[PDB]
Order: structure tokens, then sequence, then C-alpha cells
């Protein structure tokens, strides 16, 4: 049951994109390259792709990292320009890229914790609500948050996700982070029944599925909004629904549930989305986080062990035998003369 | 302009004495090199690290000998192959090569005291544990009959 198909290494050659431009266009130049090297070194598919090209992305994302700190505001904030007003979404998505990028090369950590302290100190109400003032020039990377009925739910769920994977590095640096996490979770557990768009149910199910509680009605409403038990589909663009199914598969992988994962897996495999294009930044990041987490959790560290102990009245001891998935001791033979 | 070149074997052998040839064609003065072999998909841990200067007395050629260890449980995963990344910093200019590693630490030669054995008798057998250079080493072997 370990075996499943993955995205083929010759299919995803078109996401090596050189970053250039302003504070948003260079983020467009970052995101499919960063998620391409992350998915390719989680799948270990370098052999049928080219090993030396791995080195090329290792400077190409640094081509953004020498740029984006120029577009960092001096208030530990991120905007499209140095005179542009900062965005909650752009700072959250900068942290979402950069905390995913430290697993291969990390340079500086005070930018990440300073930006996390910026969204805690400036954009977090005591109700648990993150609000967007919207200074973002391009609406292409915003995704399903753009043109959504419940914008505050999906926005605060996205910023809770963006705070939450950077928690394990900025735990010591930022101490007010789990209080804002608890406030956002207490907002998210209130109006979960009041959602009618499955993108919002998917992103709130991932934001409440991560290291905390979700109730029986919460998990039941997250399960029952899956149309045909495999997709989280809404009227609108298909990339928003692809991002919703990717957040749903991340939610189902986080809760250690392996029964609802494979229909979403075959629905994502039949969609044949290889990334790239216009307005595709959110979709491309979350599809390869979804199957990168699947290729992390597809053996799920099963490691089948039978601790079979045979006890004999002939001898004075019971002999145990630990049959593991390790092939050093698969089968053993015991000889008895009595 | 000087050209900095590294020459290593095509596959590398875990817990074996591997050698790299480190040259600086058309260079001037002492060129201090530091080689570092890390793991390939992670690059978050140093498997081995050595330093060697390059003098013009040898026309800027040296050779760096290490023994890359078989620890950190990268051999426990049997899926596909395993690679290491060798970065040789010639001064401030790095060169980089990804070399395959082979799970091999020498040869074992089993000699039995006969060729055909009567049932009820005793098989006496020696195991000769040699390295890649055909020299004695002390390792731990699993024997199955």
């Amino acid at each position: 049951q370990m075996t499943e198909d993955a995205v083929d290494a010759e299919r995803l050659k078109h996401l090596i994109v050189t970053p250039s431009g302003c504070g948003e266009q260079n983020m467009i130049g970052m995101t499919p390259t960063v998620i391409a090297v992350h998915y390719l070194d989680e799948t270990e598919q370098w052999e049928k792709f080219g090993l030396e090209k791995r080195q090329g992305a290792l400077e190409l994302i640094k081509k953004g990292y020498t740029q984006q700190l120029a577009f960092r505001q001096p208030s530990s904030a991120f905007a499209a320009f140095v005179k542009r007003a900062p965005s909650t979404w752009l700072t959250a998505y900068v942290v979402k890229v950069f905390s995913l990028a430290v697993n291969l090369i990390a340079i500086d950590s005070q930018v990440l914790c300073g930006a996390v302290k910026w969204l805690i100190l400036e954009k977090q109400k005591p109700d648990g609500v993150f609000q967007e003032d919207a200074p973002v020039i391009h609406q292409e990377m915003i995704g399903g948050l753009r043109n959504n009925n419940e914008k505050d739910m999906a926005l605060t769920a996205f910023v809770l996700i963006s705070l939450q994977e950077a928690k394990d590095i900025c735990e010591e640096q930022v101490n007010s982070l789990p209080g804002s996490i608890t406030k956002a979770g207490d907002f998210l557990e209130a109006n979960y029944m009041n959602l009618q768009r499955s993108y919002t149910v998917a992103i709130a199910g991932y934001a409440l599925a991560q290291m905390g509680r979700l109730k029986g009605p919460l998990l039941n409403k997250f399960l029952t909004t899956a149309k045909d038990k495999n997709r989280w589909e809404d009227p609108g663009k298909q990339l928003y629904n692809v991002e919703a199914t990717s957040y749903a598969l991340l939610a189902l992988l986080q809760l250690k549930d392996f029964d609802f994962v494979p229909p979403v897996v075959r629905w994502l495999n039949e969609q044949r989305y290889y990334g790239g294009g216009y307005g595709s930044t959110q979709a491309t990041f979350m599809v390869f986080q979804a199957l990168a987490q699947y290729q992390k959790d597809a053996p799920d560290h099963q490691e089948l062990n039978l601790d079979v102990s045979l006890q004999l009245p002939s001898r004075s001891s019971k002999i145990t035998h630990r049959i593991h998935w390790e092939s050093a001791s698969l089968l053993r033979s015991e000889e008895t003369k009595e | 302009s000087p050209m900095y070149s590294i020459i290593t074997p095509n596959i590398l052998r875990l817990e074996s004495e591997e050698t790299m040839v480190l040259e600086a064609h058309d260079a001037q003065g002492d060129v201090p090199v530091t080689v570092t072999v890390h793991d390939f998909p992670g690059k978050k841990l140093v498997l081995s690290s050595e330093k060697t200067v390059l003098t013009p007395a040898t026309n800027h050629m040296g050779n760096v000998t290490f023994t890359i260890p078989a620890n950190r449980e990268f051999k426990s995963e049997k899926g596909r192959n395993k690679f290491v990344t060798v970065q040789a910093t010639f001064g401030t200019q790095v060169v980089e090569k990804v070399v395959l590693v082979s799970l091999q630490s020498g040869y074992l030669f089993i000699q039995t005291d006969k060729t055909i054995y009567t049932p009820g008798s005793t098989v006496l057998y020696r195991i000769f544990t040699v390295n890649h250079k055909l020299l004695p080493v002390g390792r731990t072997v699993m024997v199955n009959i």
C-alpha cells in the first residue's frame, strides 16, 4: 500500500523561472521554482531530471533572496515598493515562502521573526481577526481569496497557516505567537457552520486541523462538503478549487486520516496540473506541497513489526523475534529436537 | 585566468579511503582549498571536510585523501540511489560535483574446508574480510547458512 504514482520529473521542467521585477513580480518569479526544488527533493526524482540543474535553482532562488530584502520595509514589513503601504497578505506570503525555504538554505532568521512580530503587533485584533487593507497591485497571486464571499474567514485562515509553519523557528523569538494562534482558532471555531463556500471550509479545515482541536460537527462539515468524496469545488476558476483540494489534502494528511486521502489523490492526479501560467501562484505552491507531503507520508513510517515470541515447555525461556520492515531479519527458522 | 579543477572517482565508497586530485591551472601563488562533502538532497550536514594549500612548487597540484563515513542513516532507505555533493572552495571560488555513492566496504571471501559434506559432519569455514585495497579491516559481518 506504499505505492502510488507521482508527478513525473520530466513533466515539471517549465517552473525553473528566473525571479525579476518589483516586490510582487519577483515573488511570482520565486514561487514555482522554490516549490519545484522542494517537491523534487522530497520525491528524490533528480536522477531522471538532471542533478546539476539542482545547483541552478540553488542560485536562482538566491537571485530572489538578494532582491526581496531590498523590498523589505524598515518596519519589518513587506510591500510592492519601499514607498508602498505594507500588506498583511504579502508579508504572510513572504513568510510562507521563506519558512518553506529554510529547509534547504537558511541565511537570516530575524527577517522572518520580525515579519511575524509585524503581523502580530499591527494586524491582529483581540477578536482573532486578521484584516486586509489591500495595497496589492496584482490580484493574480491572491487566488481564491480574490472574489470570495467570506473573505475574512479564508484570509485569517491563510495568515494562521502562514504564522503556523514559521512557529517552530520563531518560538523563542516571538512569545506572543501562540496567543494569536489561540485567538484565531477561537474565531475559526465560531462561524464554521456559517460557511457555504467549500474553499473557505477547506482552508479553515486546514487551519483548524493543524496541531489542535476540531470537533465532530467541524470535521463532519469538512467531510460532507467534499463533492463526490474527492473534490472541494465551487463556482469560479478551477485553480481556486485546485488550491482548495490541496488544502483539504493537507488537512487530511495532518489529521492522520488515510481513508479520505486516496480519492482526493486520484482527483488531483487526473487534473494533470503541472503549474505555471497566469494567476497560478497559489495553485502551483499548494499542489506540490500536497503531493510533497503525500510523498513524505505515503509509507507513513509504517514499518510493520511482529514481535512474535514462541514459548516452549522444552526449554526454560521464551524466544522473541521482531520482524521489521528492515530486511536484515525477514524470516527465521527455529529447530526443535523435541 | 586560472582554471580550478577537481578529479574524483566516478562512484564513491562509504568507509573507504577516497582520493581527490585538486589542481589550479595557470594560477599564481598559494591557493588554499577546502573540500567539503555533504549529502546531496539535504545539504544540511557535513559528511567530511578537509583543507589543503596549493603551492607553485608542485605547479599547483595536490591531492586530498578522506574517508567518507557511513553514518546518519542514509543507507537505511533502499529507494533509488544515493548521492553526495562535493564542494571544493579554491580560495573563494567554489566548484561542485555530485558523485554517486555505493554501499560497499570491501570484499569477503568465504573458504570452506571441503566442497561436499556428509550429513552429520561439521562445516569449517573461514571468512576473509578485506577492504577495497585488499588489506585487513575489522568490520561486523552477518553470516547466513
